[PDB]
């Protein structure tokens, strides 16, 4: 049951599939601080057009 | 906001308003209280909405009500007549001040 | 006793920058942020930035972006002030202050504690 | 977390005790509490992917940037491992775990 209502409320939300593409990740913190987990990742998406 | 001036005879209490939005005091109870000697950097004698640090006495305590922070000064000295500015936390990790209050002991 | 040494008068022409420093004794540098306080004479003061002294993330007012850097050295523990573009109303002293404890699991650089401050300094611009 | 407690003793529910690969559900009667919490200021942006579908993100952190942690209390989560400890000891005679 909740391996089948977890699937039924993820099935009409929006699918991440024209987000993988190549992404280009320099640095977010400024320095290491606490944990620099953080990653400024651009890339080209797509628009409406 | 603050008003600009103040007057007073010694021997009795005085009081200095700062009123601000929901955001300044009203959101947080972050505010302080900064007298300055003119030719002089500023004293700190209240750095939380009602604490004092070592080496201050009790003649001036703060208080919040609402969206305003009062510092009520329990008697006036010769000394007591600095400049006296109000301070706060503000939003997104910025601190913002009142603009000054001139204390007139008579 | 702790104590924090400033830098002397800067005079010069509009357009150029203007390095502060602000060297501490005393205590650690590193256990403490330090903020920044510019006084126009006749006017209250004012904040004007912040920096994190253990991993150098500074942050500024909203009208200083594009023209005020902030750096720092923990090996001889001072920090320096960096504006750029200065104007006739950039006259005013300018104070380097000690605010609340560096903590790692609470943000507490917002807090205007200022325990100690410096003798500051004088920048005239004519 | 969240559960249901016990009534008057530790409980200590396992499949055999004597084969190593069978998870122990040990049921505490005294709850202690967790607080967690991330503390950094974070910020949320949209980037419209497709027609009429939108992505959310991370945009940018605001002040400074803290550690996400979680806290308990020590004496409180010493004395229900030692209480532990105690009911566990009596399916394990003369040892120590
Ligand atoms: C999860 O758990 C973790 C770990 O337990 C939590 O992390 C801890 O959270 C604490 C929250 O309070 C935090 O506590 C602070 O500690 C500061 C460090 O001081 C202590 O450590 C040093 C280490 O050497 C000791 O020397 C020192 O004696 C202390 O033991 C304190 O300084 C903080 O207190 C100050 O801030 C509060 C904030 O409002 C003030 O109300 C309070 O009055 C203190 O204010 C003084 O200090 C400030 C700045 O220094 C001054 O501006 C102010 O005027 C006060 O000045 C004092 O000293 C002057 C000196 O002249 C004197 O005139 C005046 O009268 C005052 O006495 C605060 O207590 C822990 O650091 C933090 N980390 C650790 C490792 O424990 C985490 O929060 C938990 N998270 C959750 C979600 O639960
Ligand atoms: C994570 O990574 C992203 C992208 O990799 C960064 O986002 C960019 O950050 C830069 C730096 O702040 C931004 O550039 C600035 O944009 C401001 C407003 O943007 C408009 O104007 C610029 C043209 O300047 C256009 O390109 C843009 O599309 C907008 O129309 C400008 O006001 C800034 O100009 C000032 O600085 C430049 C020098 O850099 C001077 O020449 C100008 O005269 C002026 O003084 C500046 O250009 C950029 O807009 C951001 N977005 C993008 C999509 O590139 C993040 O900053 C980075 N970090 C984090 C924490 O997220
Ligand atoms: C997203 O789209 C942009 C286009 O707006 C891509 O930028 C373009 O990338 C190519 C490489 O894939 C660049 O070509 C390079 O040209 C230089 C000479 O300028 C040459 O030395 C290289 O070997 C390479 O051929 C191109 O200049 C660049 N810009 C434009 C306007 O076309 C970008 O790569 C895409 N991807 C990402 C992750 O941003
Ligand atoms: C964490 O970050 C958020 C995001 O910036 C902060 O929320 C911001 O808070 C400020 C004031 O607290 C808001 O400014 C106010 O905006 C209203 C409406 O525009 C205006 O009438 C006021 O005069 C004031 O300028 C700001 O809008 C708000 N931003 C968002 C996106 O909600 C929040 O304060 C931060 N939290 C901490 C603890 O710093
Ligand atoms: C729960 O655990 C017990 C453990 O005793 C299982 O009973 C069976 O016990 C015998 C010994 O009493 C095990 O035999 C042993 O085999 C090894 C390897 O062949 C040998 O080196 C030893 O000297 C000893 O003879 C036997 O393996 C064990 N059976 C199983 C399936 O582990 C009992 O089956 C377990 N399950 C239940 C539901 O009780
Ligand atoms: C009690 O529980 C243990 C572990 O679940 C089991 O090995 C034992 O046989 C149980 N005893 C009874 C009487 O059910
Ligand atoms: C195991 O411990 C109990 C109580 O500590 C003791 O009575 C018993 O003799 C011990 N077993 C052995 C084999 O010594």
């Amino acid at each position: 049951d909740i391996i089948s209502l977890w699937d039924q409320s993820l099935k009409p939300c929006v699918k991440l599939t024209p987000l993988c593409v190549t992404l280009i990740c320099s640095d977010a913190t400024v320095k290491t601080g606490t944990v620099e987990e953080m990653k400024n990742c651009s890339f080209n998406t797509t628009t409406e057009i | 906001t603050q008003p600009a001036s103040v007057s007073g005879s010694p021997g009795q209490p005085i009081t200095i308003s700062c009123t601000g939005t929901s955001s300044d005091v009203g959101n947080y109870d972050l505010v302080s209280w900064y007298q300055q000697h003119p030719g002089n950097a500023p004293k700190y004698m209240i750095y939380e909405v009602t604490k004092r640090p070592a080496g201050i006495s009790n003649r001036f305590s703060g208080s919040k009500s609402g969206n305003t922070a009062s510092l009520t000064i329990s008697g006036l000295q010769a000394e007591d007549a600095a400049d006296y500015y109000c301070c706060s936390y503000a939003g997104s990790s910025t601190v913002i001040f009142g603009g000054g209050t001139k204390v007139t002991v008579l | 006793q702790v104590q924090l040494v400033q830098s002397g008068a800067e005079v010069k022409k509009p357009g150029a920058s203007v390095k502060v420093s602000c060297k501490a004794s005393g205590y650690r540098f590193t256990d403490h942020y330090i903020h920044w306080v510019r006084q126009a004479p006749g006017q209250g003061p004012e904040w004007m930035g912040w920096i994190n002294t253990s991993s150098g993330r500074s942050n500024f007012a909203q009208k200083f972006q594009g023209r005020v850097t902030m750096t720092r050295d923990t090996s001889i523990s001072t920090a320096y002030m960096e504006l750029n573009r200065l104007k006739s109303d950039d006259t005013a002293v300018y104070y380097c202050t000690t605010g609340s404890w560096i903590s790692l699991y609470y943000d507490s650089s917002g807090y205007p504690n200022f325990d100690y401050w410096g003798q500051g300094t004088l920048v005239t611009v004519t | 977390l969240n559960g249901s407690l016990a009534e008057k003793e530790i409980v200590i529910r396992s499949e055999n005790l004597t084969n190593n690969a069978k998870i122990i559900i040990v049921h505490l009667h005294t709850p202690v509490e967790i607080v967690c919490t991330r503390p950094n200021n974070n910020t949320r942006k949209s980037v419209r992917i497709g027609p009429g579908q939108t992505f959310y993100a991370t945009g940018d952190i605001i002040g400074d940037i803290k550690q996400a942690h979680c806290n308990i209390s020590e004496e409180k989560w010493n004395d229900t491992l030692q209480k532990v400890g105690i009911e566990l000891q009596k399916h394990f005679p003369n040892k120590t775990i």
